[PDB]
């Protein structure tokens, strides 16, 4: 499908800000997310890899990057940090792109 | 030079046209032989081009277009009508805009046609025509989608060419269109997505950074090619391309850098160096919040430092003044004597100032329902973001650090 | 015609044109009395009460000027700055006018306050209310309708072009009426926007502030705060208003008609206790008026003396037997001398001459009364304590009432003033002999000497002479008007009428009906099971609607296959739900309580 | 005339990005900059200076898209040199075209600064994705400047847009404060005199301010006042101690009164020079006593114990965590038991008591909740503080604090 | 029971009926006072028990015969201040037009009261305190209509917070001179029977009705059912193509952050089924509709005043 190439031919910012969502949703148990919590996932994700620290305002310019495909669909910029994220595609599916 | 600049510039701030492609040569064979199926025979096609944002699906339309304009009796009979969704936002000036590039401004006369299909049966009755609809997903938001069924049924029924080219960046665009207009639409699909590792990104750079063989100066263009070959191999200037590939593999932000590089050039330093490279990604990649908590005054902090106790104590609900202001006179007695021992309206003015900023936001939103205390507040810095903006406060008072450190 | 699916009526007198219609006087006139004398009345009504309106306006307009003499400077003062500008951050000049309370009067404060602006400073002042303007769109098209008056997408710029065609020197000046009421938005974009570009537009804004400033911080934020030049101004107190109206309306001779002591104090207390508006004032006395025109026939009388005589000369029998029935008239024979109890009432022509003498008799008695009031007022002001009232107003409610020295309270305020310092004394007699200055053609000349010989003394003797004259005096010439003859052709006493018409009391009704039925059907209806269905609905629920149901059904059949008796509950408490006393709720069928009396 | 002072870097970089006339910048710059910062002053002082065609627009003032669109295509037209009037986007887009082919505008860029652009994200969605890609949609090397005070982030539309480049205008720090404060010295007094002046107004005022026009305002009042010892005679130029002993303990008054602006700037200069010491003033605050009437009176403060007190409690108290959280809306039953108690005389349920409850909410002394079913009604708030109740119940003898809490 | 059963069973009389038709005559008697009253620049309330209709349409009949004057039926539920506007400007002025807002339009008839006073008009209005003219907005243009001198006006209320209504800006427009008429008929044609315990419910939900359902409910179940009522109103301009899908429907509230799974929305449209509010027509061959039965310009009118 469309969702799933275009998963597979992003960056590497984009495909670790994916798992963070992953990791963050299995830890929550819930489909929704305040934007804090994937970024302090994010975070540690970033370090685990071996990344430089991600600032705020590239986190934030990959979550809009995404936002503005349908990969995964946001509410409205103007309210920061208080953001509710939601997959727009499904989780197996996500797992599925990123595995290869 | 100046020659370089004014040529280097039209490549970076226009999105004008350069020669190559990079990696969309199948695409572009699909898009070329349904425009010249179009053109040449009297077959009528759809195409949804699919792309993220500067992934250059203009760059494809405009490419395929000229060349189609250029092959021989094509030009005379071939008429283009160039829509786009963030100009005509209902689907009277979309009509307007349709008589009027089509230059039958003149014959439609006053005559106000009963029905919008009947109206663009006359225009199209006064040679084959070409629609590109720039923005697609904005024409589907219309009110009944009239304007989109009318294009694609004229398309599929009327004996007229018609070729319908829509650009879209979302990948939903076949969930938002009715039911009527997806069997309407013929499903051509071409996907312009950036597939292309770093050294091909490498090479990108090194393919847009580099004079054209028209350039009249020759002596100066070969050493010009020579010093990019030279400054693409070169270490940190690999290193900070790495770092701007990570975020994203659109050329839109590496034009960007390479503007940035490129202006720092002048007469008297005629060729770039990797210094330049370097400073021009300082400039990108700054942090815009710890600028602003940078130019705050004192007071300011020490609030901030109050709220960050506040979510640190009661973890996840709102606050408004009175814990901010309680929280800050345990503050100003428990540290220090007489030193920020400051009244509740100059607090009131650093808070108030600190919500014109939009630091901190108002969590319901009424008309004047609420006073100024009292007032569910939330704030919008991490924790993160503060010890960070405090680790390099200039000559931040050791009592406001250590209150900050516990 | 009233009864169809839609909700709008519109009869006209079409097809039968004629259109002349009664005039007034015929609605004045609705029994068989005497219709001369009741299209006389009507136009006595009409005269008395064009006095008393034209006089409170002049009194309001003469009141405030001290307000408008600093305020006129200020402004004065404010554009010189513009004279000398090239903004240069100049601010935006403004004046918070700190008003009272009251929301009915303002009206009329700030139009004198316009005209004053437009005699002076300005010929451009416009007055803006929040009602109207909504948005900025809104706001600035009235903007530009106002002052296109006072000489399509209009902006700021278009204001300015407007102002270098007309100009081509004084300020504009914006009233904003109702500070508190505004939005908030429109407020700080106004400001924002004429800030500026003031220096092609001057501009000088006034906020009509009812409560205490500091809403001037609760709309406006520091940011947009700073943007002006403040400066505070306090407006009259309504009070003084109020005692000032008094005493040009009711204590004049001026005016004929008077008001009783109960109709005053129901006036006074729907002012002091509810809110202090004087134009409700205004709006009582002329309900009193038109009731006391209206009701009695012999208010003929009710005018000036000359008049009044004339009046008296010619009349109907009707009238003149009218005035023979006269309670006052009535006792007044009895106190009178046995020849001249038949010579009264046999002989219309002596009626004629002792009712015109009765009536002098009680203007000069109203004339003796109001001045002995201001003098008794004088030594009741310069007295510390206080005992009979600060204000003129009191003192004359408690005259009214009950005689002060039958009263035990008269006691403490001479012994309070029989103890007294010289130079207090010689200040009180000039405050005493300036108001016999004040009101000529006095018929107490012989106490105008007198005050004129003790102040010609100017100790403790003298000093007991003086106080035993002014206590010589209340005795003498202050007395309740209910002791004087032909009273009740110039006062009104009907306090629980007005009372009712002024300030109902629509839940104590309703309460009263439901209760007790029998008030306004008098058929045995109650003494501490027959009544109408309301009633017994209302009863049993002081909640679920089934057993309230089987209760109604029971206690109806105790009253009296019935099905209609559940249509009458069905019915009963419908009709509850209207008045507000039934809500429904998802515990049982229905459980609420919200009447809770 | 026109200097700017500790900004070399900022407006070198600006003059690099402009360029030459015939070259082709950037579409869109986005300046942002904490308060004060010098962004409209640089920016228009680097525009006149350069003498290139520019036109400065502020949003604030264009609260409708047609007087922005209205606004720059006049103010272009009298650059070039009746009334051309554009309702929608693309009027602009046509018409802007017509008016930039003049022979003086042919070939430069024109610049659209937009000053104030945090109002271009409330009005229609269109707008601001339309001036980011100006120069894209109309081709007429086009540079839209638009400066704010917010981070770039909070703009960015839900579907995207050409992303501009994001610069930053730094904060002043004491230094830069202090060569900007005594840089217009006056010309009667020393130089270093007034250098001393601004070094102790800079000494006090930097905790709770760091606005340039605040200071300079600030610094424009006070300096008779410090000059005062010198025409006295004694003290002299040199003598730097005793001018700071004497304005020291005024700097904080003008603190507490002035920069609050409780007290206007004229009768503050009227103060220093009548001679009259300040705090004899009272100021726009401290007035906080307003003349009731006696039913409105115990309405208000028994709405106040209904709002600020729990129900559980009400028994105890007339029958028979804290205030920091609010006040808490109260139904009016409560209002109507709590003003029945706590009144000594009897008290019948006329129409004026009810219209006196309706009064204090729209005098803004009293506020509603809900906004639903306005006769029933049971929903109120209030909106006072501890000291106005306590006044009020101080005047009709009443014990307030008995009632609030044990 | 039904309310059709309601209106069958009218075989009742009223017990006390000679003590109550002197009760009617007494209040007659005041009509001469009410009128002179009028002209003399007061307005007159009623407030009572019974209901005062037969009362005002007797003072109809008697006295307010050659004049231009307007019924208004407050206790109809389909009425709004926009009618009364309408019914002031177009049969009784001759104006023949629209105008663009209830301001402008109420400005155009105040400015041609002051232009000429050949113009007498008498408005009389059954009840004031109803639902549809519950609103400050609307208070406030009758306020503003009232306080000329060319127009009198009669007004009656029957709840028991009738004075919250008017406070002491809106009281100084209304010169009321209150008159307790206290008669015992019953509220026959106000109790209008709808949402009652009697079961039966006729028709389309009426404007009160519908809003009445709609407010005591949760904020995203008001957005949720908004997003159809603008749907189904841009949809129902031809009959033709009418119907929303369910798919679509979970596609366009999953766009906005309202909905967060399916089984939620299926809770949601069972309780819009509920209270008769959603009409579920899933499993027609061509297209499974989820259409409301309200009437269209009953959806717009309760739309523009929902906030
Ligand atoms: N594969 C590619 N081949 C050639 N040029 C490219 C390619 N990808 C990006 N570019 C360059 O990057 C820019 C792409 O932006 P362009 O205007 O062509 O389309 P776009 O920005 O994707 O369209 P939209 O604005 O609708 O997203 C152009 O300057 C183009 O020259
Ligand atoms: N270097 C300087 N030299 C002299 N004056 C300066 C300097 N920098 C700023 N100013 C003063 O600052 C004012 C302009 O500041 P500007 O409006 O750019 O601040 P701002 O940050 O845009 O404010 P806002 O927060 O309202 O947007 C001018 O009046 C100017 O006199
Ligand atoms: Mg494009
Ligand atoms: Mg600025």
């Amino acid at each position: 499908s469309s969702y799933i190439t275009a998963i597979k031919n992003s960056s590497v910012l984009e495909q670790s800000f994916l798992r963070a969502i992953l990791a963050e949703f299995r830890r929550s148990g819930l489909e929704e997310a305040t934007f804090q919590q994937i970024y302090s996932q994010h975070v540690a994700l970033c370090r685990m890899e071996g990344l430089p620290y991600p600032t705020m305002s590239e986190t934030m310019a990959v979550c809009s990057h995404l936002g503005s495909c349908r990969l995964l669909l946001v509410e409205p910029s103007r309210n920061d940090l208080l953001l509710r994220v939601r997959l727009n595609v499904s989780q197996d599916d996500v797992l599925y792109a990123l595995k290869d | 030079l100046s020659q370089v600049q004014r040529i280097l510039r039209e490549r970076f701030c226009r999105q004008s046209p350069h020669s190559n492609l990079f990696g969309v040569q199948v695409q572009y064979k699909h898009l070329s032989e349904l425009l010249k199926r179009t053109a040449l025979h009297g077959e009528s096609n759809s195409v949804l081009i699919i792309g993220p944002r500067g992934s250059g699906k203009t760059m494809l339309i405009n490419h395929a277009l000229k060349e189609l304009m250029e092959i021989e009796e094509v030009s005379e009979n071939v008429l283009q009508v160039h829509l786009n969704g963030l100009l005509q936002i209902n689907d009277k000036i979309a009509l307007k805009e349709i008589t009027r590039q089509l230059n039958l401004e003149n014959v439609v006369g006053d005559k106000v046609f009963g029905s919008f299909a009947e109206n663009l049966s006359f225009l199209l009755e006064a040679c084959p025509v070409i629609f590109i609809l720039d923005e697609f997903d904005l024409f589907a938001h219309h009110k009944n989608q009239t304007l989109l069924y009318n294009l694609f049924d004229i398309s599929q029924s009327a004996q007229t060419p018609i070729a319908v080219i829509g650009l879209t960046c979302r990948l939903d665009i076949l969930e938002l269109l009715e039911k009527r207009v997806k069997s309407r639409f013929s499903h051509r699909q071409i996907h312009l997505m950036n597939s292309f590792g770093f050294p091909q990104y490498v090479k990108i750079f090194k393919e847009q950074l580099s004079l054209p063989a028209e350039f009249p100066d020759k002596v100066f263009a070969e050493k010009w090619n020579e010093n990019v070959q030279y400054l693409s191999e070169d270490r940190s200037v690999q290193e900070v391309l790495q770092k701007h590939f990570n975020i994203s593999k659109n050329l839109r932000s590496l034009h960007m850098l390479l503007m940035l590089a490129l202006n720092r050039v002048t007469a008297s330093h005629p060729f770039m160096t990797a210094v330049d490279l370097m400073e021009a990604s300082q400039l990108c990649s700054m942090d815009s919040k710890a600028n602003i908590v940078h130019g705050l005054s004192v007071l300011e902090i020490c609030l901030i430092i109050a709220m960050k106790h506040l979510n640190d104590i009661y973890e996840e609900e709102p606050f408004n003044f009175q814990m901010v202001y309680n929280e800050f006179q345990k503050f100003v007695q428990r540290k220090a004597h007489s030193v920020y021992n400051f009244e509740k309206p100059v607090v009131m003015k650093a808070f108030e100032h600190l919500q014109q900023l939009e630091l901190i936001k108002p969590m319901e939103r009424t008309s004047g329902n609420s006073q100024r205390e009292y007032q569910l507040m939330k704030l919008l810095l991490d924790n993160t973001q503060i010890m960070n903006a405090l680790q390099k406060y200039p000559n931040c008072p050791t009592d406001v650090r250590q209150w900050a450190t516990s | 015609t009233s009864s169809m699916s839609k909700g709008c009526f519109v009869f006209k007198p079409n097809s039968k044109k004629r259109k002349i219609s009664l005039p007034i006087e015929d609605y004045f006139n609705k029994g068989k009395n005497e219709p001369e004398d009741s299209k006389l009345r009507f136009e006595t009504y009409q005269l008395i009460w064009q006095q008393m309106k034209s006089e409170n306006e002049r009194l309001q307009e003469e009141l405030n000027k001290n307000l408008f003499d600093n305020l006129i400077e200020f402004l004065q003062k404010s554009h010189s700055g513009f004279q000398k500008n090239q903004i240069k951050l100049r601010e935006i000049p403004t004046a918070a006018l700190v008003l009272g309370v009251n929301v009915t009067d303002h009206d009329l404060t700030f139009g004198s306050l316009t005209e004053a602006l437009q005699n002076n400073v300005t010929p451009y002042v416009v007055s803006l209310q929040a009602k109207d303007c909504p948005d900025m769109k809104h706001f600035l098209q009235k903007l530009i309708s106002q002052l296109m008056d006072c000489c399509t997408h209009y902006s700021m710029d278009s204001l300015s072009s407007w102002y270098m065609t007309v100009t081509q020197s004084p300020p504009v000046v914006v009233i904003l009426k109702d500070m508190e009421s505004f939005a908030t938005k429109v407020l700080q974009d106004f400001i924002i926007i004429s800030s500026q570009h003031l220096h092609e537009f001057p501009l000088i804004l006034i906020f009509g502030i009812a409560t205490s400033p500091i809403i001037i911080h609760r709309l406006l934020p520091h940011a947009v705060s700073s943007l002006l030049c403040i400066e505070l101004f306090q407006s009259l107190s309504c009070k003084e208003h109020l005692t000032t109206v008094l005493d040009k309306l009711l204590l004049t001779t001026q005016f004929p008609f008077k008001i009783n002591e109960k109709v005053l104090q129901v006036l006074t207390n729907i002012f002091l206790y509810h809110d202090f508006s004087v134009q409700n004032f205004i709006k009582g006395l002329q309900l009193s008026l038109l009731e006391h025109f209206y009701s009695q026939p012999l208010s003929v009388l009710c005018c000036n003396l000359p008049e009044a005589k004339r009046r008296i000369n010619f009349l109907s029998n009707n009238q003149c037997e009218n005035i023979r029935r006269l309670p006052s008239f009535r006792r007044y024979v009895e106190k009178q001398a046995s020849e001249k109890q038949v010579a009264l009432l046999t002989n219309e022509r002596y009626l004629k001459e002792e009712t015109q003498l009765l009536l002098e008799n009680l203007h000069v008695y109203h004339m003796n009364y109001f001045l002995v009031l201001r003098c008794l007022h004088k030594f009741t002001s310069s007295l510390p304590k206080y005992p009979l009232g600060r204000q003129i107003r009191e003192l004359y409610c408690t005259c009214l009432e009950k005689n002060i020295w039958d009263s035990e309270e008269y006691a403490s305020v001479l012994q309070l003033l029989r103890m007294l310092a010289k130079d207090e004394l010689m200040t009180i007699l000039e405050k005493c002999f300036k108001v016999f200055k004040s009101y000529c053609e006095n018929h107490l000349g012989s106490t105008a000497k007198r005050i004129e010989e003790f102040l010609a003394q100017f100790f403790e003797v003298l000093r007991e002479n003086v106080v035993n004259f002014i206590d010589c005096l209340v005795r003498e010439y202050l007395l309740p008007p209910e002791t004087q003859p032909l009273h009740e052709v110039v006062y009104f006493s009907a306090a629980h009428a007005l009372r009712e018409h002024l300030n109902a009391a629509p839940r104590i009704a309703l309460h009263t009906a439901l209760n007790n039925p029998y008030y306004y059907l008098k058929n045995e209806a109650l003494k501490s099971n027959i009544a109408p269905d309301i009633c017994i609905a209302y009863k049993l629920h002081l909640i679920n609607l089934v057993d309230w149901s089987e209760a109604f059904a029971t206690v109806v059949t105790a009253a009296e296959m019935n099905e209609i008796i559940h249509a009458r509950f069905i019915r009963a408490v419908s009709e509850l739900e209207l008045l507000g006393f039934i809500k429904p709720t998802k515990q049982k069928t229905d459980h609420v309580a919200r009447l809770t009396w | 005339e026109n200097v700017v002072l500790c900004r070399e870097s900022q407006v070198s970089i600006l003059q690099s990005l402009f360029g030459e006339r015939h070259h082709f910048s950037f579409p869109s710059i986005f300046i942002y900059g904490h308060t004060a910062s010098g962004k409209t002053y640089v920016t228009q002082t680097l525009l006149k200076t350069l003498e290139l065609p520019h036109v400065f627009v502020n949003c604030v003032e264009c609260f409708t898209l047609r007087l922005l669109l209205e606004q720059i295509l006049n103010k272009l037209n009298h650059l070039s040199s009746t009334e051309i009037t554009c309702e929608t986007f693309n009027d602009f887009v046509r018409l802007f075209k017509q008016v930039t082919t003049a022979e003086n505008l042919k070939d430069q860029t024109v610049y659209i600064v937009l000053d104030k652009a945090e109002y271009l994200r409330d009005m229609e969605a269109n707008l601001l994705p339309g001036f980011l890609r100006l120069q894209e949609l109309a081709d007429r090397n086009v540079t839209v400047l638009f400066l704010s005070e917010i981070v770039w982030e909070k703009f960015r539309p839900n579907t995207g847009c050409f992303e501009p480049f994001v610069l930053y205008f730094p904060d002043y720090s004491i230094g830069n404060l202090q060569k900007i404060l005594s840089h217009d010295h006056p010309p009667e007094y020393s130089a270093d005199f007034y250098a001393a002046y601004i070094n102790i107004l800079l000494g006090v005022f930097y905790t709770v301010c760091r606005d340039l026009k605040e200071l300079r305002h600030l610094a424009v009042l006070n300096f008779p006042k410090y000059c005062e010892p010198v025409v006295k005679g004694e003290a002299s130029e040199r003598d730097t101690r005793k001018l700071w002993r004497n304005i020291e303990p005024h700097l904080k008054k003008a603190m507490q009164t002035v920069y609050l602006r409780e007290i206007s700037s004229s009768q503050w200069e009227k103060l220093q020079k009548d001679d009259t010491d300040p705090g004899q003033l009272k100021g726009l605050s401290a007035h906080t006593h307003v003349e009731l009437p006696y039913y409105s009176k115990f309405i208000l403060i028994a709405a106040y114990l209904a709002s600020y007190n729990p129900a559980r409690t009400d028994k105890r108290f007339f029958l028979k965590s804290n205030h920091l959280l609010g006040p808490k809306p109260f139904p009016l039953d409560r209002l109507l038991a709590i003003l029945y108690s706590i009144v000594d005389s009897r008290v019948a349920p006329t129409a004026n008591i009810f219209s006196q409850i309706t009064s204090l909410v729209t005098l803004q002394l009293l506020t509603l909740v809900g906004h639903d079913d306005q006769l029933d009604g049971p929903k109120y708030k209030c909106t006072v503080s501890l000291d106005f109740i306590r006044a009020i119940a101080r005047t009709v003898n009443f014990d307030i604090i008995k009632y609030l809490y044990d | 029971d039904q309310q059709t059963l309601r209106n069958l069973l009218s075989k009742v009389s009223p017990s006390f009926s000679a003590e109550l038709k002197q009760l009617n005559q007494q209040y007659e008697k005041l009509f001469h006072k009410w009128m002179l009253q009028l002209h003399l620049g007061f307005n007159i309330v009623l407030y009572g028990l019974g209901s005062k209709r037969d009362l005002l349409e007797r003072f109809r009949t008697t006295m307010l015969q050659d004049s231009i004057h307007v019924v208004i039926n407050g206790f109809f539920p389909g009425i709004s201040v926009k009618s009364v506007l309408n019914s002031i400007t177009e049969e009784v002025l001759d104006h023949m037009g629209t105008f663009r807002s209830i301001l402008d339009q109420l400005d155009w008839i105040v400015n041609k009261f002051k232009e000429d006073s050949s113009l007498e008009l008498f408005l009389l209005i059954h009840n004031l305190d109803s639902q549809m003219l519950r609103g400050e907005k609307s208070q406030q243009i009758i306020g503003q209509l009232s306080s000329l001198h060319n127009i009198y006006l009669i007004a009656s209320i029957d709840h028991l917070n009738a004075p919250l209504m008017w406070d002491h800006a809106k009281q100084s427009l209304f010169n009321w001179l209150w008159y307790e008429t206290t008669t015992y008929s019953p509220y026959t044609e106000e109790t209008s029977y709808e949402n009652s315990l009697l079961v039966k419910q006729s028709g389309s939900l009426p404007l009160s009705s519908l809003t009445h359902v709609l407010r005591s409910l949760t904020p995203n179940a008001r957005g949720i059912f908004r997003l159809l009522i603008k749907y189904q109103l841009d949809n129902q301009d031809n009959p033709s193509y009418i119907g929303l899908s369910f798919q679509d429907f979970y596609q366009q509230c999953r766009e906005a952050f309202l909905v967060n799974s399916d089984l939620t929305l299926r809770a949601q449209l069972t309780e819009f089924r509920d209270h008769k509010l959603i009409r579920t027509k899933k499993g027609t061959d061509g297209v499974e509709y989820l259409l409301i039965p309200v009437d269209n310009g009953t959806l717009t009118d309760f739309l523009e005043k929902e906030e």
